[PDB]
């Protein structure tokens, strides 16, 4: 992963920060990314919430 | 420029900025252009820089395009020393009298003063009570509506009955 | 001994100034002529040069054959000279100074203590006149003597920008110079300079009077005034180019005002403050012998 | 007991110490109620400024946590030479030499360290590039003729950062009562033939100014670019243009800035597309071709500075105080030193002189032996030469 | 709007950094299409230029923005002080990460 900038992960102050971005950073599957470009192009029948 | 004579130690009391921010040298700029008109009444010091400031920013804000392109070369031009002709006829005496003096040596002469309208600048306690004159060389011609703000009660209340 | 002629030594023509332009040996005069101006609304009045100093500076009992010429030329011209006072040679000039002494001027533009075979150099008399005046160069750096490096710009802008009538108010607006231009032109002006053989010029600046020297100063305006673009490209606070439509205009903003700056730059060559020291009297005792 | 220690004997070592050479900041006028550091930063007008000083979180090992409480030993036990009861221990002169060949070995490992991505910079330096449409004016236009002009978010993104490094006026709106003459004092001031569209219309002759001048109207979008100008000539049209790239090369000139040099303008017109990457790349190999094993006290700092990540993007860098508020400011002569106008590539004197003369070489025809084009023909081959 | 100006300048950042490409393709080959003219978004233009990349420099000003939208951000607690320089340094992590 390259979530964050050297030295940030392991500053203190940082940490609210860092808190953040892994609670949004979801780990990457080539599945989910696959289906994420795919549905760009692809037909949508039931709206997307 | 009233004729009196003076005992002051230098013919122009006004600092010469050799290195300055930009504020300092539209106040250089405006020092040498004697706006003011003259007056007897006392002044706040302690906010003075922000008068000329403000004074200032109005002068080039409505001065004719050359007094404004000469308030420009005396702003751009900080180090030189601006002066009235009168001025520097001082200066030549005190040299002739005393020819080891050092005098600031980058200076410019004003060939002709400025025309400028003269500034009250009463910045001392006191309302004004204008008496406005129904005519004057002024013509305005179809002038927008000038709206004035809502004031609060702590600057002005309005009693219905004096 | 090269004989002066009843011109100067520069109507000879080993003594041509030329500045290579266009894929040619270019007149300076014809490459001023490129030379264009814009205005600012800023003015440059020209003040009084002082007088300058009578001392002349005692020089040193140095046993070698100094390389003036090419110390003057390197201190107004030089992409790369600094600290020229530390040295302190211009000093030798004053050797020449004197009545018959056995010094020598060579056209090589060097001072040899004794006349020396096979050697060319200029009439004694002449270069007499000279150094009576450039020996103060000797002096440039010494703080008694130092010339202002801030109002004597003025004169370099009349001479250089100045129309005639500006020169005749002895006022102009402050300008910035600009003319098409070639990569590096700027260096490679300035490098065509600093091979002048400018003692040729000096000399006869000092020696000639009357007629011979009123000619000199009109047929030599714009050698000089090439000189004064060089050091002037030298203390331009920017130099910048310009697209035209598939062509470069280099402009140099401004003339007749010493930025004083010291930083090294690729345009063009840069003064260390010992090289505005010296430019400084160079420009004050030059301008004197020009004007009288 | 320890004050003359510290008055006489330590204060000395400060006004030593304030004079090496890589003490070169400016750290405490002394008076706590007012004073703040000078802020400078490298600045790219492409990606962010990086503060000299900022919480980066760095600790350096630990050096940037202050124990106060180190006050006691230095008040209640510890001995100095000056406090003698009487000893007297001579003084320790230290020699010169050693902080000073230190530092100066710092210093060398840290220009050799920067050279090879300092020199792809300035080759690249002039290869940013704005999006700009020529509409074309008049009946038989070339695609390249007619009037350029660019998205206001254009101007953002390169033109107006590297104006502010140029430190000149803002170029002039143009409100359709211009004169090709204000235009003209515009990009006279500005060095760059920009203009700021602002209201309608543009008048014929400004834009023939415009046209003739290969000036660039900064439109702040194009939803009807012919509504904008008065054609006469009806010529105009708002689906007949080109768009086309426009190197900043190909508006400013600047010496020590932009090097805009024909030779490395053919040099760079050989490359292939570049990405970040690739530039990296180069970078990271001229700099394993010319990597010279250095002093060992260079490689104990190389090895203390930890990996060059170097995130950096170093292209037209300049260095700039930044205000407290954040704001980059322009230089300004009266403040920020002579060195700091221009980051000259971050180039030695002696490198740009030379530099002059490898450009000499490298366009120079006999060593262009690259060839291109082959003519494929059935021909007998009498009397060969290789011409 | 007249005195949400930061507002839609934020939302600004949002607009699409592509173009609305005709499926062309599809209609020489007849292919079903509910649109009686076919088209689609491409999200992003290859770079023309040989260094500058659009989508890249946009996402610059886009942080920027975002960064002197932090930078402005008023807070009460320390710890929301802190948080609010390394946000700053985060976000010009991103760009680098992004270009």
């Amino acid at each position: 992963k390259r979530y964050f900038p050297e030295n940030l992960e392991q500053n203190q102050s940082a940490a609210r920060l860092v808190s953040a971005v892994k609670a949004r950073a979801s780990e990457a599957d080539i599945s989910s990314i696959h289906l994420a470009i795919a549905r760009e192009v692809s037909p949508m029948f039931n709206v997307h919430e | 420029d009233k004729g009196a004579l003076v005992e002051a130690d230098r013919v122009i009391q006004r600092l010469i900025p050799l290195s300055s921010s930009t504020y300092v040298q539209r106040l250089a700029a405006i020092g040498a252009l004697y706006p003011n008109e003259f007056t007897e009444n006392v002044l706040d010091l302690s906010r003075l820089s922000t008068a000329l400031l403000q004074l200032s920013d109005t002068y080039y804000q409505h001065a004719n395009d050359q007094l404004r392109r000469l308030y420009r070369r005396m702003y751009n031009d900080s180090r030189t020393l601006y002066m009235t002709q009168r001025h520097q006829e001082l200066l030549l005496a005190q040299i002739t009298a005393d020819p080891n003096i050092l005098l600031y040596p980058y200076t410019y002469i004003f060939t002709t003063i400025p025309t400028s309208m003269n500034y009250i600048s009463n910045t001392g306690q006191g309302r004004i009570k204008h008496s406005l004159t129904v005519t004057g060389a002024t013509e305005h011609d179809t002038v927008a509506d000038i709206v004035l703000g809502q004031t609060g009660e702590d600057v002005i209340t309005i009693s219905m009955v004096e | 001994m090269l004989q002066q002629p009843t011109g100067g030594y520069t109507t000879l023509e080993q003594f041509a100034f030329t500045i290579r332009n266009d894929g040619t040996n270019a007149t300076p005069t014809q490459f001023l002529q490129l030379l264009s101006y814009e205005a600012t609304e800023n003015e440059l009045v020209k003040k009084t040069i002082p007088t300058p100093e009578t001392h002349l500076p005692s020089a040193r009992n140095v046993p070698g054959n100094v390389y003036i010429e090419d110390a003057i030329t390197q201190a107004l011209f030089g992409i790369s000279a600094q600290n020229v006072n530390a040295h302190g040679y211009f000093s030798r000039l004053s050797a020449l100074a004197l009545p018959n002494t056995s010094a020598r001027l060579g056209l090589d533009g060097v001072i040899y203590n004794s006349e020396t075979i096979n050697i060319p150099f200029y009439d004694p008399a002449a270069v007499a006149n000279f150094a009576a005046t450039y020996a103060k160069l000797g002096n440039a750096s010494t703080p008694r003597y130092r010339a202002d490096m801030i109002d004597i710009y003025a004169h370099v802008g009349l001479e250089l920008a100045g129309t005639d009538a500006e020169r005749a108010a002895g006022v102009m607006p402050v300008k910035r110079a600009k003319f098409d231009s070639w990569e590096g032109s700027l260096i490679s002006l300035s490098r065509d300079v600093v091979n002048w053989k400018i003692l040729a010029f000096l000399i006869d600046l000092c020696s000639l009077e009357g007629e011979a020297l009123r000619a000199f100063k009109t047929r030599n305006r714009d050698v000089f005034r090439m000189m004064l673009f060089i050091m002037s490209t030298a203390v331009a606070a920017n130099v910048v180019n310009r697209k035209v439509t598939k062509r470069v205009d280099r402009v140099l903003e401004y003339i007749g005002v010493n930025s004083m700056r010291t930083a090294g730059r690729t345009a063009t060559i840069t003064y260390d403050l010992s090289r505005h020291e010296f430019a400084a009297k160079f420009l004050q005792l030059t301008f004197t012998r020009w004007n009288a | 007991n320890i004050a003359v220690a510290h008055t006489d004997h330590l204060s000395v070592v400060y006004a030593t110490m304030s004079n090496f050479m890589l003490n070169f900041t400016n750290n405490f006028s002394g008076n706590h109620a007012t004073f703040k550091p000078d802020q400078y930063v490298i600045t790219s007008p492409e990606g962010s400024y990086k503060p000299i000083i900022e919480r980066q979180g760095e600790t350096v090992d630990g050096l940037t946590i202050i124990d106060t409480s180190i006050v006691w030993p230095i008040l209640c036990q510890c001995t100095y030479p000056l406090v003698r009861q009487s000893i007297m221990e001579e003084i320790v002169y230290p020699d010169p030499s050693t902080t000073l060949s230190q530092s100066l070995s710092v210093a060398q490992v840290l220009s050799k360290l920067t050279l090879p991505d300092a020199f792809i910079n300035m080759i690249l330096s002039g290869g940013d590039s704005v999006v700009m449409r020529t509409y074309q004016t008049e009946a038989d236009d070339d695609l390249d003729e007619g009037i350029r002009m660019t998205t206001y978010d254009q101007y953002l993104s390169h033109i107006r950062e590297r104006l502010h490094i140029t430190n000149v006026p803002d170029p002039i709106y143009i409100t359709g009562a211009s004169t090709p003459d204000q235009i003209a004092a515009s990009v006279q001031a500005t060095h760059v033939a920009v203009v700021l569209y602002q209201s309608g219309v543009i008048n014929g002759p400004a834009s023939t100014y415009l046209r003739e001048n290969e000036v660039l109207v900064v439109m702040p979008d194009y939803y009807d670019v012919v509504s904008r100008f008065a054609n006469a000539n009806l010529q105009m049209n708002n689906n007949r243009y080109h768009e086309s790239v426009l190197e900043i090369a190909d508006i400013f000139d600047q010496a020590d800035f932009i090097q805009t040099s024909d030779a490395v303008r053919q040099l760079r017109a050989l490359m292939p597309t570049l990405s970040t990457s690739q530039i990296r790349h180069a970078i990271e190999r001229i700099a394993q071709i010319t990597d010279v094993d250095s002093t060992d006290y260079g490689k104990l700092t190389l090895r203390f500075l930890g990996t060059l990540t170097r995130s950096l993007k170093m292209q037209n860098a300049q260095i700039r105080r930044i205000r407290p508020d954040g704001t980059v400011l322009r230089y300004d002569d009266q403040i920020d030193i002579e060195a700091f106008r221009w980051s000259r590539y971050f180039l030695d004197e002696l490198q740009l002189r030379r530099l002059s003369v490898g450009l000499r070489l490298i366009t120079n025809p006999r060593i262009a032996r690259r060839f291109n084009g082959v003519r494929i023909m059935y021909l007998t081959d009498d009397d060969p030469d290789p011409d | 709007l007249a005195g949400a100006n930061t507002i839609i300048a934020i939302m600004r950042l949002f607009t699409p950094q592509g173009f609305l490409r005709t499926d062309d393709l599809a209609i020489a080959a007849n292919f079903p299409r509910a649109s009686r003219n076919p088209q689609t978004y491409i999200p992003y233009t290859n770079q023309r230029g040989t260094v500058t990349n659009e989508f890249a420099s946009r996402f610059r000003t886009i942080v920027a923005t975002l960064a002197n939208v932090v930078n402005e951000r008023a807070v009460q607690d320390d710890m929301q002080k802190a948080t609010r320089s390394c946000t700053k340094q985060w976000l010009r992590h991103l760009e680098t990460q992004f270009d």
